[PDB]
């Protein structure tokens, strides 16, 4: 929920 | 400065710097960057800029991953900068942030079709 205005990045 | 990132420019410091800390508590295995477009850029735009990176990450992985949400061609080039320094290819993500993390607890990078800042 605090992360609405955060993309997340990942690397398979 | 005139010449400020412009997320700095609509969010004070307090505010930043509240929302840094907090999310630094909340997922401490990765960090929070704020990526924007060099001032005389000629090249895409992203549709975010506030991004929660692995730690782990290196800077050549975070380079794709940014250069594919611009859509460039393979015949545009893309270059990042941090404090207009482009950034060593043997770093990670985290490395970049415990370096580099301002005040506020983001870290700051720019990207530019252009190899030197604003050039
Ligand atoms: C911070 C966060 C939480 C849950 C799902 C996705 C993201 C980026
Ligand atoms: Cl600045
Ligand atoms: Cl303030
Ligand atoms: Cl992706
Ligand atoms: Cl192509
Ligand atoms: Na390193």
């Amino acid at each position: 929920d605090a992360c609405y205005t955060w993309e997340v990045l990942a690397w398979p | 400065g005139s010449m400020k990132f412009v997320y700095k420019e609509e969010h004070p410091f307090e505010k930043r710097r509240s929302e840094g800390e907090k999310i630094r508590k909340k997922y401490p295995d990765r960090v929070p960057v704020i990526v924007e477009k060099a001032p005389k850029a000629r090249i895409g735009d992203l549709d975010k800029k506030k991004y929660l990176v692995p730690s782990d990450l290196t800077v050549g992985q975070f380079y794709f991953l940014i250069r594919k949400r611009i859509h460039l061609r393979a015949e545009d080039a893309l270059f990042f900068f941090v404090n207009n320094v482009i950034p060593p290819t043997s770093a990670t993500m985290g490395q970049l942030y415990q370096e580099h993390h301002e005040e506020d607890f983001f870290l700051y990078i720019a990207y530019s079709d252009e190899s030197v800042y604003g050039l």
